């Protein structure tokens, strides 16, 4: 055999063990999610406090890709930084010559293609993250999920890392419970709830919270933070939610 | 045994990794079918979302190459996208160059160079997917051209790709022997659509609702998709008789 | 400071009945100063001949070239190079140069070994051919040529006849041009025969 | 650099080579020698624009002796002519051009002949039994046409020299101090130490 | 002086066969129509080895391109590639270019100027005898032309150019391309310029020429 | 003269038919109005060379970007011109006016002077050497006018610019851009020429 | 075992080899420590001699007047990357006439680490790295591993036996997070720290090295005779 | 990542030969005989081709003897397609030379540097070496009349009498045991068909299992000529000295 | 990133074979059969169409390609490697002999080209050679009539006739019973058509087999009329029709 030895070798299956094993880092990975809500995204993740010595809320994993597109990923960090890095490239490079902002799907497929051409020589690793990325265009929110092989969809919810498979059981309920649709306010609480009932997979260390949203309505259709009142309204309430 | 791992032969004068990236055209367990009438072509492919939280809309294997090419894919969508990024590409480049719109059969055979190249140059993988290029050609008129990882490609009268290819593939060569002829003699691409649906039914043994299937229509200067609704439209006319 | 015309010197060729002939003269200068009387402008690929006027250092450069070219040429084709092949050769190698031309105004002549077809042809210093019956002038008295011939012309000449219209088509060009003459050879070609002859000229 | 004369006579070849060189409105230097051995029967003078001289002249002398050690042999007075030819020829469509005009004297001792070459700047190469670069052959060339033979001695050819100088000497606008003679025959090149 | 004229069926283009170094005529029959493929037909103006060498260029790509794609070349193919070839050298290449010729998608008539520009056109005129030759297209020219009176046109037109443009002059050279058929290149179709008989022959004795020496020349191996 | 008015439906792209070497008229029956996308037209002066390499260009862009991303903006297809001209203002001599309908959008009118800065504006209008005019009589033009009221605002406003301009002249043509689709309109000298 | 042959290469857990081998030559190095008040940022470092004939490996480097890192694992990759910060620092000086913030100055280390671990033929660095700094932001203290992960602390140490001295600042946090306005004070509390990653040696004249930063305070290295208050 | 599947072609063994260099040898070994012999007024070049087949073209057919210039030939023993790779390079070199000199390029000058490309391919670039040897037959006006070889290590040396590829050692002492200095043409001729037809794995020697060229002077005084024999030709010499 | 790949994956094993031109050779074996004939006054080149799909148009896929107009090309072996090496040697027949002497080459030194690209697949760096052995029939004035094979090495040899592929072993003991220096062109087709039906199995029509000639020039397929000099393409495809005309007096 030896055709897990290096990238971009088919498997007597038809498959790239390389790219399985990236998935395994992302697997190891701590959990984050995303939420397509009414008029934009909500996205949220877990960052385990390894000790005291971690300055609280100065260590921040969720980025910006132009001005409109929020990106989080779980497994390798720095992986994912230098796919954002490309991605503000891409963004970057759209605006340049077509004036207005990177829609979606179309920012999508420039992280999609570049994440797959690290699948096609074994000169190159492929990537170990997982990506869960979207915000707002003309044609209204998007939500997509990027996995290592290069593969990306649309999703009404996502979520990846060592929580996924509970968070995910977590987002088809709010899917069924809501089918004309859920508020952007709503979303961010959600958001809070599953990423807490996602820690359970994951409760050796504590952990901190930090949730980002675009909203056509709430944040004018621009990438935000959530700090101050409106955070400690969401953790107030995954708090009650847990007991 | 290192002549596994990269495009070079072995001893009985195979290329393994050519052989196992046609394995991987399957992984997606999707069938496509390809059809033509006299005045279009019809192309269908299942479509399935076994996930809950996904956005049925954004999961297709369907693409708009250039405004009179389709091209649906059976393999991984990563390679995929690839496939359909490039030919959108060489279909644009093409235009430029030489003034006129890039034939469906001339995209394929390109697709089918760049394919031979990745099963002679080492440091590039082949694809692991079978391009099926639909269109109605201004000097050929209604064409199917299949592209596959060994760089191999050629003209179809219908055509079928995926894991039970063989059981549509002989459904459509019995039709072909009884009509006597070399396409659908069918005027409205509406039912060339409803013919390509009744005859995969029939060879997959299996029914079909509006979001169970994807479409793809080539006229005279326009290629389209299908949507959920313009699909159902098409099911409650087959059923109706 | 106009590259054609330092050095000087004029060739012509013309068609007889199944023969060609091809003449040049032998003066180079340095404008007003003559410096060699032995400077032939016609050089030979096997059966094909060609004549080169213009700068000196163009005219040395072409035929080191075109030796090379034909001596690869036999070697591959295991056969010589024919003038209507040759032509086009020189053609494409002088419009390589499109941009930054060799400043010269090659002739060809000869006779096809197939065919047994005289031929001739004549080029601009980017390639361009002029194909021709009746004759072919280059040089710094191609104005002179032109009048000579296209009076002293006649078709189907026999070669001793053709000698003689060539011959005096030269001489008298070449006597009302500055940087021209000191000397003058005549080429005769048939099918398997090639005579050569020096003319008597005025030196000055 | 200004005069350099040649002569092709019987069983050798004269160079003579004017020894002045001028800089603005002052002569630097009254014993230049504007003169390489190429190889021991091959000599080359030179004349054109300041520094491109010698380097030129430097650079064909190492590329010569580098043959020469080579394949343990001396070239041929035609086949060293004919290099040195290519060398212009390729420098006259350079960035910045080579102005180097050249006569090469040399003993071909397979052909137990003499024999001269003139090569101007361009790459126009000449053989001839008497040659000169630059305002030079204005006057030398009419007294050569008179006076030269093919079948002269080399002290027949060195008077025939004195008399294209004193001509020089006597109706040239510069003083070009004198020249240097040097003389190429099958035993070699020796210098002229009076003259 | 070259033009094209479009027709019912097809296009033609016709040519005059002079060529001029300053005033002097350096070819009195040169053939300024050339083949880009068998069907696309190219008449050149300005520099002569240009329009050559850009017609045998794009005529060979063209060739290359037909093997490829397994079908016959198109008239907007030549035109693309040879404007954009053109544009690129942004005039600094002098051809000068009247494309015509029949494909799948029916007659084409197109001019190129050396900088990349192209024009369409029922009629068309290029060169020093364009001004003589649009004259007579504009004086003579109707829609719904036959081919014999397109001919003619064309022909007439080409003639105003060799009589009253000194840049012109000699034979006139048409190539007729109509859909369906092959095309037919009529090298030479008038010769209203043929050279009189001369008063005297200066035909010499022999020996009139002194000669200095004779020597065979050796071209055998 | 070229010219682009927004109005009620849509917006109507307007230039003369004349192409001039020096003083000869090389095209009298010139089409200067190009389509980029089926509803992105633009109008072309300045070099007919420049802008016909630039259009083919932007159309190449456009189809690209079709088939990736979907029906491009007519500020898209501005911003693409723009790139192409001001990158290469240095080479480059084109004066260009983009019109084109959105159904979001309705009519957009952008204009790419010799600069290579681009202008948004309801209606815009270059005569002579690519001269752009401020207002050019503004009280003659209102916001949401009728297709009939444009047609006649545009076809006075070139016929003035060719009385007056020897570059302009032969026939009008016009496209109309709307939701009903595309439409080509073409006024003859003996209309246009009595107003 | 078979993945571990280059940086190209997951193991079939989804491990790099050759970055966990990397990180395995900072643990070899010898002990440095960091931490900062709200006022001022400091550096303590343990530095190695080859015996008593050599001198004491200097483990801190300054990148400009407001920041500065000390090193632990394979010393001329310090100088590499503290190379590459000086000249970050430097840009963002000359272009923009702006103090590098430490916050961007770790995420330019992360993405320049990363690019040497997704690459066949180069190889990850082979060093850990505690950035201090005092910006518009007030002080910061980084941690830096060849992995590219760069993390904000209060306090943290790298090197043989630091978990010592991680330990104690874990305890102290609440007293040292508190010392503003006094230097001396807050360096003590480092040399403290350090102390508890000691074995059999004690900290001499020649073997301690101190570096600090802060409001009214530019990046200064104190080591001989200077650090002598402090033992 | 690529490092796995290279040979590394430019490496020493630890006894201190060259792999790529020994095995291209092996390959050469299993090629048609070539003989060249070296006489005072010629030089004889004689091939063995490959099993024949009867329907094979034989007049029109060049496998062993390929032409250099006017001067020089050479004969070809190993790959076909690599040896002409190196014969088109050779050919240049002779004209790049006769350009720059206005003289025919020295056989030795020629031999050093084609002999100096197949250097180059066991020192560096990592790519297989040529699979061929060379024997050079040539004339020039300072040695005269020479034969050298040439082989994949780039080493070349000269001789009187030489053979390559198949049953060398057979050939050379053939070769060795009738060979004398005085030799003639029409004699050294002789030599090379009887040993062709000693060493042959062939039942019996043919016209249309060989080919055959001569360098002599044969030509009016003092100029070379190149005989490339054609098959009728080969028939009469093959009868003529009674081997059918 | 980047090829890193610029070593040779061609390379001399201790018994001095060249693994992967041998293993090459292979592929070619299991290849369907494809021969040429050379007859006096022409020569012919013919191959099975194997049809992967009875759903796929044969028309669509050409074995035997018209390389220059008096030159053409068969195969067996790997498709996909046939037609690039078309595609590369249509170029070459241009840019380095066409565009330089304005004349279409000769066969042999098409063929001499076509052999240097497949040579250079066997030692370059990062490549594999390819999977095919081409017969290329062609015409010339100064070479007349000639037939050609060559080899993933880069061999090429002058063949009166040959065959490659599946049956090739008793193709060509077919082919030296019935071939003679006076063979006519119809005779030639008779005898290319009687040794192809040995090695076919299924069925044998117009429709499943594929041949081509190089024969007398065709005016009718020039495409114009005006040039004495240009006569036509000497290269002639047959039609299904013509094929199965010859089949019924076999
Ligand atoms: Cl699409
Ligand atoms: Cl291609
Ligand atoms: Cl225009
Ligand atoms: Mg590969
Ligand atoms: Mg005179």
């Amino acid at each position: 055999t030896g055709y897990d030895l290096s990238n971009s070798v088919f498997s007597p299956d038809g498959r790239n063990f390389q790219v399985e094993y990236a998935v395994k880092a992302v697997e190891n990975g701590t959990t984050s999610i995303g939420i397509k809500c009414n008029d934009g995204v909500v996205f949220a993740v877990e960052k385990l406090i390894t000790s005291k010595l971690l300055v609280p809320q100065k260590n921040v994993k969720i980025q910006v890709v132009d001005r409109h597109i929020g990106c989080v990923y779980s497994g390798l960090i720095p992986d994912g930084r230098h796919l954002v890095n490309r991605g503000r490239e891409e963004a970057a490079s759209f605006k340049k010559l077509y004036k207005t902002p990177i829609p979606i799907p179309a920012f999508a497929d420039r992280l999609g293609q570049y994440v797959q051409a690290h699948t096609l020589y074994n000169s190159v690793r492929p990537f170990g993250v997982s990506t869960i990325f979207g915000g707002v265009d003309k044609n209204g929110a998007h939500l997509y999920m990027l996995e290592p092989s290069g593969s990306y969809w649309g999703y009404k919810g996502a979520a990846t890392g060592k929580g996924r498979q509970s968070a995910k059981a977590e987002l088809e309920k709010l899917v069924d419970h809501h089918p004309e649709g859920l508020s952007a306010r709503e979303a961010v609480k959600q958001a809070a709830k599953i990423i807490y009932l996602a820690h359970e997979d994951n409760k050796e260390k504590d952990f901190e919270l930090e949730i980002s949203w675009c909203s056509l309505s709430e944040t004018n259709g621009l990438h935000k933070f959530v700090k101050g009142d409106l955070l400690q309204e969401a953790i107030d309430f995954a708090q009650k939610e847990i007991n | 045994g290192y002549d596994r791992h990269i495009t070079i032969f072995s001893p009985e004068g195979r290329l393994y990794q050519v052989e196992y990236a046609f394995k991987a055209t399957n992984q997606t367990n999707i069938n496509s079918l390809a059809v033509r009438g006299k005045d279009c072509t019809v192309v269908i492919s299942q479509k399935k979302v076994p996930d809950k939280l996904l956005d049925p809309t954004t999961v297709s294997y369907i693409f708009c190459i250039s405004r009179t090419i389709g091209m649906v894919v059976n393999g991984p969508i990563p390679d995929a996208r690839n496939a359909a990024l490039r030919a959108k590409a060489e279909a644009a480049e093409f235009r430029y160059k030489y003034g006129y719109d890039m034939p469906c059969d001339v995209l394929a055979k390109r697709m089918a160079n760049l394919s031979q190249i990745y099963t002679q140059r080492a440091y590039m993988r082949p694809l692991g997917v079978i391009l099926t290029f639909v269109s109605v050609d201004e000097e050929l008129g209604p064409s199917i051209y299949k592209t596959d990882p060994a760089g191999y490609y050629v003209g179809y009268k219908a055509t079928a790709t995926g894991p039970k290819q063989q059981e549509i593939t002989t459904n459509l060569e019995n039709h072909f022997k009884k009509s006597k002829i070399d396409h659908i003699n069918e005027e409205s691409w509406e039912k060339v659509v409803e013919f390509a649906i009744t005859h995969m039914i029939d060879a997959l043994g299996t029914e079909f609702s509006k979001n169970d299937l994807e479409v793809g229509v080539a006229t005279k200067d326009k290629f389209f998709t299908l949507s959920a609704e313009n699909i159902e439209e098409r099911l409650v006319a087959i059923a109706e008789q | 400071s106009d590259p054609s015309s330092i050095n000087g010197g004029i060739v012509v060729a013309m068609t007889g009945k199944d023969c060609v002939a091809i003449a040049c003269d032998l003066r180079l200068g340095s404008q007003s100063l003559g410096v060699s009387n032995k400077f032939e402008k016609i050089f030979h690929y096997g059966h094909v001949f060609l004549g080169i006027t213009g700068l000196a250092t163009d005219v040395t450069t072409l035929n080191e070239m075109f030796r090379y070219k034909t001596n690869l040429y036999k070697l591959k084709e295991e056969r010589a190079i024919e003038p209507e092949t040759f032509t086009q050769l020189v053609s494409s190698s002088l419009y390589e140069r499109r941009f930054g031309p060799y400043f010269v105004g090659p002739v060809v002549a000869g006779i096809n070994s197939k065919s047994g077809k005289p031929f001739i042809a004549g080029f601009d210093l980017i390639g361009c051919i002029d194909e021709a019956k009746d004759f072919i002038v280059s040089g710094t008295a191609s104005d002179q040529l032109f009048g000579m011939c296209e009076s002293l012309y006649e078709p189907n000449l026999e070669p001793e006849d053709l000698f003689e219209t060539i011959s005096q088509a030269l001489l008298n060009a070449a006597d009302r041009d500055a940087l021209s003459g000191w000397g003058a050879v005549v080429y005769i070609i048939k099918k398997d025969e090639v005579v050569k002859r020096y003319l008597k000229m005025r030196q000055d | 650099m200004d005069i350099i004369l040649g002569i092709r006579v019987q069983d050798s070849v004269i160079l003579a080579s004017s020894k002045a060189v001028t800089r603005g409105i002052s002569v630097l230097k009254d014993s230049d020698d504007k003169t390489r051995q190429l190889s021991p029967h091959t000599l080359m003078s030179f004349a054109g624009e300041a520094g491109d001289t010698v380097q030129f002249a430097e650079y064909i002398q190492a590329n010569i002796q580098l043959y020469s050690i080579r394949e343990d042999y001396e070239l041929s007075p035609q086949a060293v002519s004919s290099f040195v030819r290519q060398e212009l020829a390729k420098s006259i469509r350079s960035r910045r051009p080579y102005q180097v005009n050249v006569l090469i004297g040399g003993y071909d001792k397979k052909k137990n002949k003499p024999e001269l070459y003139q090569i101007d700047y361009l790459g126009t190469k000449v053989e001839l039994p008497y040659g000169a670069h630059g305002y030079s052959g204005f006057y030398t060339f009419s007294l050569l046409d008179h006076h030269y033979r093919p079948d002269m001695t080399t002290e027949e050819g060195l008077d025939l020299l004195k008399l294209c100088v004193q001509e020089l000497e006597k109706r040239m606008p510069m003083d070009f101090k004198g020249v240097i003679v040097k003389i190429v025959d099958k035993d070699g090149i020796r210098q002229v130490d009076d003259f | 002086t070259i033009v094209g004229v479009k027709f019912n069926n097809g296009v033609v283009i016709a040519a005059d066969t002079r060529s001029t170094q300053g005033p002097i005529v350096a070819d009195k029959n040169c053939a300024k129509l050339h083949r880009i493929s068998p069907k696309i037909w190219c008449a050149g103006a300005g520099t002569a080895a240009d329009t050559e060498a850009v017609t045998q260029l794009i005529g060979s790509n063209i060739e290359l391109h037909s093997l490829y794609t397994s079908r016959e070349p198109r008239v907007v193919s030549a035109l693309q590639m040879l404007k954009q070839h053109l544009f690129k050298y942004q005039g600094h290449i002098g051809a000068y270019l009247i494309v015509a010729g029949v494909d799948p998608t029916g007659s084409h008539l197109f001019s190129i100027h050396a900088h990349g520009s192209t024009d369409v056109g029922y009629y068309l005129s290029l060169g020093s005898g364009s001004l003589a030759a649009m004259a007579v297209l504009e004086s003579h020219w109707k829609q719904d032309l036959t081919k014999e009176e397109a001919i003619k046109l064309a022909s007439d037109a080409i003639q105003a150019g060799i009589w009253n443009d000194l840049g012109s002059g000699s034979n006139v050279d048409v190539c007729v391309m109509e859909i369906g058929k092959d095309a037919e290149y009529l090298r030479n179709y008038l010769t209203p310029n043929v050279r009189e008989e001369k008063q005297k022959s200066y035909k010499f004795p022999r020996g009139t020429t002194a000669v200095l020496k004779e020597s065979i020349v050796n071209i055998c191996d | 003269s070229i010219m682009a008015v927004t109005f009620k439906d849509g917006v109507i792209l307007g230039a003369d038919s004349r192409t001039t070497t020096g003083a000869y008229i090389a095209n009298r029956v010139t089409d200067k109005l190009t389509r980029v996308h089926d509803k992105i037209w633009c109008c072309r002066s300045g070099s007919a060379a420049d802008t016909q390499a630039i259009a083919d260009i932007v159309q190449y862009h456009l189809e690209l970007y079709t088939s990736q991303y979907g029906t491009p903006s007519t500020e898209t297809a501005a911003s693409v011109f723009k790139e192409l001209c001001y990158e290469n203002k240095d080479n480059l001599t084109a004066g260009i006016i983009v019109a084109g309908y959105d159904d979001k959008n309705k009519g957009e009118v952008y204009t790419i002077p010799l600069g290579g800065s681009v202008h948004k504006l309801p209606y815009a209008i270059a005569v002579s050497g690519s001269t752009f005019i401020y207002g050019y009589c503004d009280k003659n033009f209102r916001e949401n006018m009728s297709k009939e009221e444009t047609v006649d605002f545009i076809k006075h406003s070139l016929s003035q610019a060719i009385k007056w301009d020897g570059s302009s002249g032969g026939v009008i043509r016009m496209v109309v851009l709307t939701a009903a689709g595309v439409e080509r309109l073409i006024f003859y000298p003996d209309e246009y020429e009595q107003l | 075992n078979n993945y571990d042959g280059d940086t190209v290469t997951f193991s079939p857990t989804g491990r790099l080899f050759q970055v966990e081998y990397a990180l395995e030559a900072i643990k070899q190095g010898s002990v440095t420590v960091g931490l900062r008040s709200n006022t001022h940022a400091v550096l303590v470092a343990l530095k190695r001699n080859a015996d008593e004939l050599s001198s004491y490996q200097k483990k801190i480097i300054k990148c400009d007047e407001h920041m500065g890192l000390s090193l632990a694992g394979l010393a001329p990759d310090a100088r590499v990357l503290s190379n590459y910060l000086r000249q970050q620092c430097n840009y963002s000086s000359l272009v923009f006439n702006r103090k590098l913030a430490v916050e961007r100055a770790g995420h330019l280390l992360c993405d320049k680490a990363q690019k040497n671990t997704q690459s066949y033929g180069g190889r990850p660095y082979g060093v850990g790295l505690l950035i201090i700094g005092y910006d518009k932001s007030g002080a910061h203290l980084l941690e830096f591993q060849p992995s590219g992960n760069v993390t904000e602390l209060y306090g943290t140490a790298i090197g043989a036996r630091s978990q010592g001295a991680k330990t104690y600042l874990e305890r102290t946090l609440d007293t040292f997070i508190k010392i503003d306005g006094n230097p001396d004070e807050l360096i003590k509390a480092g040399v403290e720290a350090i102390s508890q990653s000691l074995r059999d040696e004690s900290l001499t004249v020649d073997n301690l090295s101190i570096a600090i930063v802060g409001k009214d305070t530019p990046f200064t290295i104190y080591d001989g005779e200077a650090v002598a208050k402090y033992i | 990542g690529s490092r796995r599947y290279d040979s590394r072609t430019t490496i020493f063994s630890p006894e201190g030969r060259l792999y790529q260099v020994e095995y291209a040898l092996e390959s050469i070994s299993h090629a048609g005989t070539a003989i060249g012999i070296m006489a005072s007024d010629g030089i004889v070049l004689a091939a063995e081709r490959k099993v024949t087949s009867t329907l094979l073209e034989q007049d029109t057919s060049t496998e062993k003897l390929y032409k250099l210039n006017d001067k020089i030939a050479v004969a070809v023993a190993g790959l076909t397609a690599d040896a002409e790779i190196l014969i088109n390079t050779a050919r240049i070199h002779a004209q790049n030379y006769l350009k720059t000199y206005n003289e025919d390029i020295p056989v030795e000058i020629l031999v050093r540097r084609l002999s100096d490309i197949k250097q180059g391919y066991t020192q560096h670039g990592g790519l297989r070496p040529f699979g061929v040897s060379f024997i050079y037959a040539g004339y020039d006006d300072r040695y005269g009349y020479q034969l050298y070889t040439s082989n994949p290590s780039g080493n070349y040396t000269g001789w009187k009498a030489i053979s390559v590829g198949a049953n060398t050692s057979a050939a050379q002492t053939l070769l060795q045991m009738d060979y004398k200095d005085d030799m003639k043409v029409d004699d050294a001729i002789e030599l090379a068909l009887k040993t062709l037809s000693k060493t042959t794995d062939s039942s019996a020697l043919t016209y249309d299992r060989l080919e055959f060229a001569t360098i002599r002077k044969g030509a009016n005084d003092g100029e070379v000529y190149q005989k490339i024999f054609k098959p009728q030709e080969i028939k009469d010499i093959l009868v003529k000295t009674g081997i059918t | 990133m980047t090829d890193r790949y610029s070593f040779s994956l061609t390379t001399f094993s201790p018994s001095g074979k060249l693994g992967q031109i041998d293993y090459a050779l292979t592929a070619v074996k299991q290849g369907v059969t494809s021969l040429g004939i050379k007859a006096t006054n022409g020569v012919v080149i013919a191959t099975e169409k194997k049809s992967s799909s009875p759903l796929a148009m044969s028309e669509t896929l050409s074995k035997v390609s018209l390389l220059t107009p008096d030159i053409g090309a068969v195969y067996s072996g790997m498709g996909p490697d046939y037609r690039v090496l078309v595609d590369k040697s249509r170029k070459v027949a241009h840019t380095s002999y066409k565009r330089i002497y304005g004349e279409y080459p000769p066969t042999k030194l098409l063929v001499s080209e076509v052999a240097k690209i497949m040579q250079e697949a066997t030692q370059s760096g990062g490549v594999r050679p390819f999977g095919v052995s081409l017969l290329i029939a062609g015409h010339d004035e100064f070479n007349g009539f000639s037939l050609y094979q060559v080899d993933p090495s880069g061999s090429y040899f002058p063949w009166k006739a040959t065959a490659i592929g599946k049956g090739s072993v008793a193709a060509k003991t077919f082919l030296e019973k019935r071939w003679n220096d006076e063979l006519e062109l119809e005779d030639a087709i008779h005898i290319a058509l009687l040794t192809l039906k040995e090695s076919v199995e299924g069925e044998f029509n117009g429709d499943t087999i594929e041949l081509a000639i190089i024969g007398d020039e065709n005016p009718d397929l020039l495409g114009y009329t005006g040039i004495p000099t240009d006569k036509g393409p000497r290269f002639r495809k047959l039609t299904s029709q013509e094929i199965n005309d010859r089949l019924e007096a076999l």
